[PDB]
C-alpha cells in the first residue's frame, strides 16, 4: 500500500485491547473521547548497527510495541496543544500556537520528551505549508488535547516512532479525515526531524516504523532512494525463527551523552570518509539537505573511489555479489590508510589527514552538533561501518537464500553474523556496555544462537536469535536471563517489570491511524 | 496548580522588546503563565494589543493605580523604556500594597537611569517584600551555562587571564534615519556601558563566579556627531548629535585569583574585518575556553563555545554550538522557565524558601533586583573611574550593609 | 669608501644576542662595516672570540679605557646585559673624548634599568656630540614598514580603535632548568614590561605616527614562584622565585585622534589555544589592518599582515569595492633581518647613498620618519613611557603622558 | 650535450670575453680564473603558461650575462660583486664560517639577490653531492664582475641566477668537474622564488639548453625536457624573429603583488575552482611554490581521469593535447563565463567551498598579494588557449614542408597575433608601448608580433623574412621613425641600435677557462 492505512475497528486482538486502554486513559485525562489515534511501532534492527547515517542498507523490523497518540481536535480562539503522557515521569506540557502561523522555537540544549512531539509537529507544519501555502502560511495550526502512551522500551526506536506519530497526528488534525497521507512523504519529512532536538540520527527507524508490516522483516536501502522491501523469515523444516528482545534497563541518556557517544560517532565516520577521500585524491559530494554528513559519508567515498579507479568494474545496482566485492575493497583501503593509527587521531592529526588547518577542520566537522573528544578513532569506526555493511548483505542472502540448509545451519550461520556484529559494535565502534555484554553472554550459553545489541547502544535493548515452537529455546533463554542477569543486577524488579524486560515479538504493521 | 497571572507594563503588539521575547515565551508556557493585565498611558494601546494578540484572559486597566492594585495579578513585568522605570515603578510599588496576591516583580535591565534611582527602586522593592527578577537573561544562555560548568568543574584549572571584546551596535559613525533619538542621548539608561557592557560583564562575573577587586575605565565620545543614513546605508547629508559613548576601555581584576581582565567595547560599525565582533577569551592553567559571536549582543546571541584542556592525561577538545537555537526568544524563555520552576517547586525541593535575596553565582534560581543593583554599582564605578582618572577599589560593592 | 670600524662591548662567539644578530648582519655588509675592536672584562673571552670568528682586523683591548680611547673605532656597539649598561657607558663616554674619530654610539634596548639612568646616559651621550642609535629594530621590520605605509597613505581612513595582545615568553608558570636567573629578578632592566611591551608599544607609536596622550596600567606578579622543568617540559619538583611581572594590562589614548588602545600582555605559557599569541588589530573608518605572529616577539619575528579597506605605483581600481592585501614573506629571517636592515640604514646615512644633497651630519631623533634610524632620544622617550606605566600601576591612576616626547633640560 | 660546455680561447663571443676580462682586471687588479656565461631568451609563443606546467617554445639569443670570477680560498671567505652598469652598486658579503646558508631579504628589489639565490641553490646542491666537504664549512670566496647586455624582458634575471649557480659550483668543485645541464636546470627552477618572484622554469631551461641555430621545445611534465629544433628550411626565404625593446621602466618586483605574482595566484585559484565544480581532487605540490594546491594541467589530468575512461595523464602528444585543451576551454566557458567581472575574496572562497580564512591561508599567504577581484575566467582562458597555440606552433615548426613560404609566415604569424591579443585582453600583461610597437611592426613587414617574457613592459618579437629578400630593414626603419623617434626622442645612435636586435638562436650556458 502507498498511503498510511486507516482503521475504525479490527487485526489481532492485541491492537483493540491497547487501543481501548489508551481511549480510556484519554477519557479519564480529558473527560471527552478522542477523535483519532495516531499509532507508530517501535523496531529492532537484526543487523546493520550505526551504518544508516553512512547510507548503507540495514535489516530491521517493526515490533508489536508502539507509540499511541490519542487526539481530540479543538475549536479554540486561542489554539493550543496539551500533551499528557501515560508515564507520569513525563510531565504534562501545554503551549499556545503562534497566531500568525509562524514556527515554534525548539530548544535543542535540554533533554525534554515533548521536544520529540514538537519536532514531529515542526516537520509536518513545514509540509502543510508546502502543499497548502495559501491556507497554512499566515494562520495557526489547530489546537488539540493529546494523550501519549508507549510500551516501546528504550532502544526500540521509541524516539522515531513518537516523531512519526506526532507528524502524522499533525497532518491528520489539520487536513481532516479524508486526506491521504503517503508513506513516502511521511518517511521523507521525518528523516531529519530529530536533528532539531540535538540528535544527528539516520533514517532507519522512521522508515521501519512507517514501512513495517505483519510478519515481514524489511531490507531498507537509502541510496539512490529510500527503499523498503518486506520479506518473511525463511520457512524452516521443524523450527520457527524468533528473536527474543531483552532490555538492559541501563539509565536512558542518549541526549546528554550525545557529544561523546552518538553524535561523536557520526562525526568520526564523516571525518574518516574525508580522510580517505583526501588520501586517494577524490572529491565527495556536498550534502545540502541533511546534517549527518554535509561533507560526505563512507558510501560516498566507496562510490567516488570506484568512479575514479575502477571505471571498468561492473556497476553496483543492488547486486549482492558486487556489493560484497566493493566492501572488501573498502576494508583493504581502511587497513592501508588507518591501520598504523589505532590510537586514534587528535584534532591536529585529523586536520593534517584532511590537508586543512585546525580552524577549518573545526568549522567543517565540529560546529554542527556539540562534540567532545580526545581523539577520533578513524580506523575502528570506518572498519566497523564497512564490515557491518558486509554482514548485512550476507544476512540478506541467508534470509532470501534459494539454496537450502538444515534448520541448525540457519541458526548457526545467522547467529554467527549477529555475534560478529556484536563483537564489532563492542570492540570497534565502542557502543556496547557491560550490561549488554553480560546479557549477550548468558543468552549464548542458554539457548541463543546469536546475540547483539540493537538500536544506538550504550544501553537500550538486545536481541537474541532463538528457535521457537514445539521444542524451542524461548523459555530457556528467558529463565536464564532472569536468574543470571536480572535477579543479580536488579533484585528489586517487580514481576511486572520482568515480564516487560524480556519480550518476543513478531514483525508488526507499520504506522497507521485509528478513527474514533 | 493555577498559572502565574502576569500583568504587563509595556507589552505592545505593534512594537518593542516584550512582544518579541516575553510574549512568545509565555505562549510556550501557557499552562505556567497567563496574561491577565495590561497597562499603558493610552488605554487604546492596551485594547489594541489585547485584541490583536487575542488575550482572552486580560483586561486593559485605565490607570496605573487600578493596574497595580488589582488582585488578578501575581507577577508584574516592567518592559517600558528605562527612562520611565523610576516614574512608574515607585508609585506602582506603593499602589501594589492593595494587591495581596503580588508575588513577583520582573524588570528589564537596566533597572534605572542612575545608581541613585537604582538604589531607591531596590529599597522600595525590598520593603514591598516581593520576589524580584531582573532580565539579565545572558545568565540563562546555554552557552554561558556550559562555560560556567566547564570553569567550575575544573576543566581550565585556575584562570590566568581574560580578554573581552564587544560591540555596541548603534554607536558608530552612522545612524539610520528611523532610529529613535533616545538611545543616543545621555541620561536615558541605555548606552554602550550601561546596557551592552553591563550584560557582558555580568555574564563574565557569573561564569567565573567572581566580582571585581579593582577597575579602571576610559569612556569615549570620539563621535559626537553621527551621519544619518537611509535603509540602504547611503549617507543623507545630515549629522545628528550623539552624547552617549562610542567606546569603552575597561581593565581590572577578579577578586577570585586576582585575575587580569582586559576589555574593549567598540561603539558600532564598521565591524571588525579579521576578528569576531564578540569574543570572550578565558586562559587557564590547564585549558582555555573561548566564546565567539558573529551576530548580536551576548545576552541574545547564538554563540559558539570552544574548549581545549586537561582535567588518559591527554588534551580534550570540545566545541559547543546549537545550530537551531534562537537566543532572542530562547534566553528569555529559559528565564521564564526558571521563575516557573521556582514557583511550582518543580524540582521537588522539600524546604525551598518562598523568597531569596539574590542569585549571586548560584546555578539555580534567577537574577534578582539585588543582582541588578550590584551591576549598577559596578557601572557607576566605571563612569567614576573615567571621571576621576583613577583605578578604583570596588571590592565591597556587593555588600548591602543597609 | 672606508668601512665603518666597529668596536663591540659584548660580542661573544659562545653566547649572547650579539653573536646571533649584529654579527651576521655585519658579515652581509662587510665593505660597509668592519670589526676592529673588542672589549670584555676577561681578555681570554675577547681573544677566543677573535679566533673563532677569525676577526682578522680586530684587536682585543685589555681595559675599558684603552678600548674607549682608541682612535681605531668609528662606531661603538654596547650589547652587554642591561644591568651593566650604565656602569659601562658612562665612563666609556668620557674616555671616548680621546677618540676624535668616534661617530656612532649604538646601544641595545633596553637603554638602562631605570628612567634616571636612561636620563643620565642620554645627557652624557648628547654632551659627547655623537650620533646615537638604539636597537629598536622592530622599526626596521618589513611588516611594520608595510603597515606604516598603508596607514600613512590613507588605506584605513582615520583610526577608530586598536587592540594589542602579546606574550612575554618566559614569565609563565614554568621555567626551564637551564634558564639564567637574571631575567627573572627585578632591577635588571629586562622584563615583560620594559622589554617586550617596550618593543611592541613603540612599534605601535611608529606605525601610527602618534605618541600617547593618557595611559593606565596594571602590573601583576600572580606567579611569585615558577616550577622548574626539563627540556621535555616535565616538572622537576622544584620552585624558584620570580620577582618580575607575569602580566600587564595597559590601556590609553593616542594623541592623534584620541584613539582608544587596549593591550594585554600575558607573561608566558601556556600559550593561547584559539588565538595567535601576538596580535595587533587596527580598526579604521575605511579599513582594518591586522598583524599576527605565531612565533616570537614582534621585533624579531616573521609576521603576517592582513589588510582590507578602501580610499574611496598606480593601480586602476573600482571605487565601490574593497581592496584585499596579504603580506607575508615566507623565507624572511627576522632575527637576523630586522637588525640587518637597521645596520643598512646606518650605512645609508653614513655614506649618503641616496645622495640627498643636504643631509645633516647628525639628527636628534627618528620620531615617526621612515628615513634614518631610532636614536637614544627615541629610546629615552620610550623609557619615559615605561616609567609612567610603572608609576600608573603604583599610584592607581590614569596618567597624562602627552609631554614625554618633549626635551628641555 | 649532457654537461655544460667548457672553452679556452662567433667572433662576437671572443670580443666580449676579452672585454670583460679587462673590466675585471680594472676593478680587482688581477686576472679572473674563469667566466660563467648564460644567455638571455625570447619566447616565440606560450606566455604565462610555464608555471601551469604547459610546454613552451623559446630560444636563447646572442645577448648574455657574463660573470668573470677570481677564486679566493683565503678565510675570511667573502664574495665581492661588481656590475659593469654602475647603477647596480658593488656588494660584498662574508660567507658564514658555519657554513650555514646566507639569509636573503625578499622584501626589497636588489640586483645582488639574484646572485645570492643562484648561490643558494648551488650551495644546497653541493651539500647533497658532497656532504663531507660542504656540511660544516663555508664555500670559497671570490671576486666577481657581472656584465650583461640582456635587455629587460630578455630573461636577464634567470640568466643571472644560472650564471651565479654555475660559478658557485665551478669555483667549489674545481676545473674538471662536469656540470649536468639537467641538474643545473632543476636546481635553478625555484631560485627566484627566494627573492620574491614566483616564476616558472622556462627561462632557466632555455638559458641552459640553448643551442646555436636551434630553437627549443621545452616541456615540464611529465619530465623536464628540452628538444632543440631548427626553423624549417623554406623555398627562398629566411625565417627570423626581430626583438624590439619597449624601453618601459623596469619594476617587476615592486608590482609583483598586483601583476606577476597575482597572475600565478589567479591561475591556481582557477584550477581549484574548476576542480571543486567538477568534483575532482588535485595533487598537492610540495616541491614547488608555484601551485602547492594544484595547477591548470593538474585539473586537465584530474578531469580526464575521472570522466574520460579513467584516462592516463596527458603525455604531451599534440593531437591528444589539442583535443583535451578544447574540452578545457569548454569547461572554462561553462564554469566562469558568467563571472567576467571577477571573483571577490568571498566569492572565490565560496567557489572553493571553504571559509575566507582558509582561502587566505591556502592561496594568499605564499607571496604578497593585493587585489579587488580575481579574474578566474580570463586567466584560465588565456592559459588553456595559449597552450593550445604552442601545440599548433610546434607542429608547424616540425613540418618538413608547407604549401608556400607565404603560407608559413601567415599561419605562424597569426598564432603570434592571437597570443598577443590574449596576453593583452585576457591576461592583461601588455602595455601601451607594447601595443604600439606590435601594430606598427605588423603594418610594416612583420607577419606576427607579440610581447615576450612577463610583459608589463620588456621586449616584443616579430616574425619577419630576413636576408636580401626579407623585410628586416623595412621593419626596423618603421619602428625607429614611428615609435622610438616619437616616444623616446633622445635615444643615442647606440641605444637605438640596441632597442632593436636581430639574433640567431644562441648556445646555452657555458664556461670559459683562463
Ligand atoms: N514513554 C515515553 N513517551 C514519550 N517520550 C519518551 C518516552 N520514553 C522516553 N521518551 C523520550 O525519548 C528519549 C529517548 O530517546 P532515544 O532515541 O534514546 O530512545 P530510543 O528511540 O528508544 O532508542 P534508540 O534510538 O537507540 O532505538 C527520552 O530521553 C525521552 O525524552
Ligand atoms: N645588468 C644587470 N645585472 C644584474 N642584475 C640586473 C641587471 N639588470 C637588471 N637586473 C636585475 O633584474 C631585475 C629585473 O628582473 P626581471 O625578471 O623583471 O627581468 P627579466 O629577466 O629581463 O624579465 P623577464 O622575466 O620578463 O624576461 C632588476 O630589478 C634588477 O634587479
Ligand atoms: O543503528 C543505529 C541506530 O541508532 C539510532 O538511535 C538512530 O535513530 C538510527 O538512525 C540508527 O543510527
Ligand atoms: O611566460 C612568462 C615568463 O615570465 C617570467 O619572467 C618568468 O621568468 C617565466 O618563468 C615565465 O613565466
Ligand atoms: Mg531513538
Ligand atoms: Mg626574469
Amino acid at each position: 500500500n502507498t498511503n498510511v492505512p486507516i482503521f475504525s475497528s479490527p487485526l489481532p486482538r492485541s491492537f483493540e485491547q491497547k487501543h481501548l486502554a489508551v481511549v480510556d486513559a484519554f477519557f479519564q485525562t480529558y473527560h471527552v473521547k478522542p477523535d483519532f489515534i495516531a499509532r507508530s511501532p517501535g523496531r529492532v534492527n537484526l543487523i546493520g548497527e550505526h551504518i544508516d547515517y553512512c547510507d548503507f542498507s540495514v535489516l530491521p523490523l517493526a515490533i508489536d510495541v508502539d507509540m499511541l497518540c490519542a487526539v481530540k481536535i479543538l475549536d479554540e480562539k486561542n489554539p493550543s496543544i496539551t500533551l499528557t503522557n501515560a508515564d507520569p515521569k513525563f510531565a504534562q506540557r501545554k503551549f499556545d500556537l503562534p497566531l500568525d502561523g509562524s514556527y515554534m522555537a525548539i530548544d535543542p540544549s535540554v533533554s525534554e520528551w515533548s521536544n520529540y512531539f514538537k519536532c514531529g509537529l515542526h516537520v509536518a507544519h513545514s509540509y502543510l505549508k508546502k502543499i497548502a501555502p495559501e491556507r497554512f502560511n499566515n494562520t495557526p495550526l489547530v489546537g488539540a488535547q493529546i494523550f501519549c502512551q508507549s510500551d516501546i522500551p528504550t532502544g526500540g526506536g521509541l524516539s522515531s516512532a513518537f516523531t512519526c506519530a506526532a507528524a502524522l497526528a499533525t497532518i491528520r488534525a489539520n487536513m481532516g479525515k479524508n486526506f491521504d497521507i503517503s508513506k513516502k512523504d511521511l518517511t521523507r519529512i521525518t528523516a531529519v526531524a530529530e536533528h532539531y532536538v540535538g540528535v544527528n540520527n539516520g533514517g532507519m527507524d522512521q522508515a521501519t516504523s512507517v514501512y513495517g508490516e505483519e510478519d515481514h522483516a524489511l531490507y531498507v536501502e537509502f541510496r539512490p532512494k529510500l527503499k523498503a522491501t518486506p520479506f518473511k523469515f525463511p520457512q524452516l523444516k521443524n523450527h520457527e525463527i524468533s528473536f527474543v528482545i531483552a532490555n538492559t534497563l541501563v539509565k536512558s541518556n542518549k541526549f546528554e551523552t550525545a557529544p561523546t557517544n552518538y553524535n561523536l560517532r557520526v562525526i568520526e565516520v564523516t571525518v574518516a570518509a574525508n580522510a580517505l577521500a583526501t588520501r586517494y585524491s577524490v572529491a565527495l559530494p556536498s550534502h545540502k539537505d541533511n546534517s549527518n554528513s554535509e561533507r560526505g559519508n563512507l558510501r560516498d567515498f566507496m562510490d567516488a573511489y570506484y568512479a575514479r579507479y575502477e571505471n571498468q568494474a561492473q556497476p553496483w545496482n543492488g547486486d549482492i555479489g558486487t556489493g560484497i566485492e566493493r566492501l572488501l575493497k573498502m576494508l583493504q583501503l581502511v587497513e592501508e590508510s588507518f591501520s598504523r593509527k589505532k590510537s586514534g587521531f587528535t584534532v591536529h592529526e585529523a586536520s593534517t589527514a584532511l590537508n586543512c588547518s585546525r580552524e577549518e577542520f573545526t568549522r567543517d566537522y565540529l560546529t554542527t552538533f556539540p562534540v567532545r573528544f580526545q581523539v577520533l578513532k578513524l580506523y575502528q569506526r570506518a572498519k566497523h561501518v564497512y564490515s557491518e555493511s558486509l554482514r548485512v548483505l550476507k544476512a540478506l542472502k541467508m534470509m532470501t537464500s534459494a539454496t537450502f540448509h538444515t534448520d541448525e545451519d540457519f541458526f548457526t550461520d545467522f547467529g554467527r553474523l549477529m555475534n560478529e556484529s556484536q563483537a564489532s559494535c563492542d570492540k570497534l565502534y565502542e557502543c556496547s556496555c557491560i550490561e549488554t555484554n553480560q546479557i549477550c553472554s548468558i543468552a549464548l550459553a542458554n539457548g541463543s544462537f546469536g546475540s547483539r545489541l540493537t538500536g544506538a547502544g550504550w544501553g537500550g535493548c538486545t536481541i537474541h536469535l532463538v528457535p521457537s515452537g514445539a521444542n524451542g529455546n524461548v523459555e530457556q533463554v528467558r529463565k536464564a536471563l532472569i536468574e543470571k542477569f536480572y535477579n543479580v543486577r536488579y533484585p528489586d524488579l517487580t514481576d511486572e517489570e520482568l515480564k516487560d524486560a524480556i519480550i518476543v515479538s513478531k514483525p508488526a504493521l507499520g504506522t497507521c491511524l485509528y478513527e474514533q | 496548580a493555577a498559572p502565574i497571572r502576569v500583568g504587563f507594563v509595556g507589552l505592545n503588539a505593534a512594537k518593542g522588546w516584550a512582544i518579541k521575547t516575553h510574549y512568545p515565551a509565555i505562549l510556550q508556557l501557557s499552562s505556567q503563565f497567563q496574561i491577565t493585565a495590561l497597562y499603558s498611558p493610552k488605554i487604546e494601546t492596551s485594547i489594541a494589543t489585547i485584541q490583536r494578540l487575542k488575550l482572552s484572559n486580560a483586561t486593559a486597566f485605565p490607570t496605573l493605580e487600578s493596574f497595580a492594585s488589582s488582585s488578578t495579578i501575581d507577577m508584574i513585568v516592567i518592559a517600558i523604556q528605562v527612562a520611565s522605570h523610576y516614574e512608574v515603578v515607585m508609585p506602582l510599588l506603593e499602589f501594589s500594597k492593595n494587591n495581596p496576591n503580588l508575588k513577583y516583580l520582573f524588570v528589564e535591565w537596566a533597572l534605572a537611569c542612575s545608581l541613585d534611582q537604582a538604589e531607591s527602586i531596590y529599597k522600595a522593592a525590598a520593603e514591598r517584600g516581593v520576589q524580584t527578577i531582573i532580565s539579565l537573561q545572558g545568565r540563562k544562555s546555554p552557552y554561558i551555562l556550559r562555560a560556567k560548568e566547564l570553569i567550575s568543574q575544573g576543566y581550565i584549572g585556575d584562570i590566568n587571564s581574560i580578554e573581552i571584546a564587544g560591540n555596541g551596535g548603534w554607536y558608530g559613525y552612522e545612524r539610520p534615519v528611523k532610529s529613535p533619538k533616545y538611545i543616543y542621548e545621555i541620561g536615558n539608561g541605555v548606552d554602550l556601558v550601561t546596557t551592552t557592557f553591563g550584560h557582558t560583564i555580568d555574564i563574565l562575573q557569573y561564569m567565573t563566579s567572581s566580582y571585581f577587586s579593582r577597575i579602571n575605565a576610559m569612556v569615549f565620545n570620539n563621535i559626537p556627531e553621527q551621519e544619518l543614513i537611509d535603509e540602504r546605508g547611503n549617507r543623507l547629508g545630515q549629522r545628528v548629535p550623539k552624547t552617549v559613548p562610542d567606546h569603552l576601555l575597561f581593565q581590572g581584576t577578579l577578586l577570585n585569583g586576582n585575575v587580569p581582565v582586559s576589555c574593549s567595547f567598540k561603539g558600532g560599525k564598521p565591524t571588525k574585518k579579521f576578528t569576531k565582533n564578540l569574543v570572550i577569551d578565558i586562559h587557564g592553567t590547564k585549558g582555555d575556553l573561548k566564546l565567539e559571536g558573529d551576530a548580536g549582543f551576548a545576552e541574545i546571541s547564538n554563540l559558539v563555545l570552544y574548549y581545549s584542556g586537561t582535567r588518559a592525561g591527554k588534551e580534550i577538545m570540545e566545541v559547543y554550538h546549537l545550530r537551531n537555537y534562537n537566543a532572542i526568544v530562547g534566553n528569555i524563555h529559559r528565564l521564564y522557565q526558571s521563575i516557573s520552576d521556582f514557583h511550582f517547586n518543580t524540582k521537588k525541593i522539600p524546604e525551598l524558601p518562598s523568597q531569596f535575596v539574590m542569585q549571586g553565582f548560584d546555578f539555580e534560581g534567577f537574577p534578582t533586583l539585588m543582582d541588578a543593583l550590584i551591576l549598577h554599582r559596578l557601572i557607576e564605578s566605571v563612569y567614576k573611574s573615567n571621571m576621576m582618572g583613577s583605578t578604583l577599589n570596588v571590592s565591597n560593592i556587593s555588600h548591602y550593609s543597609l
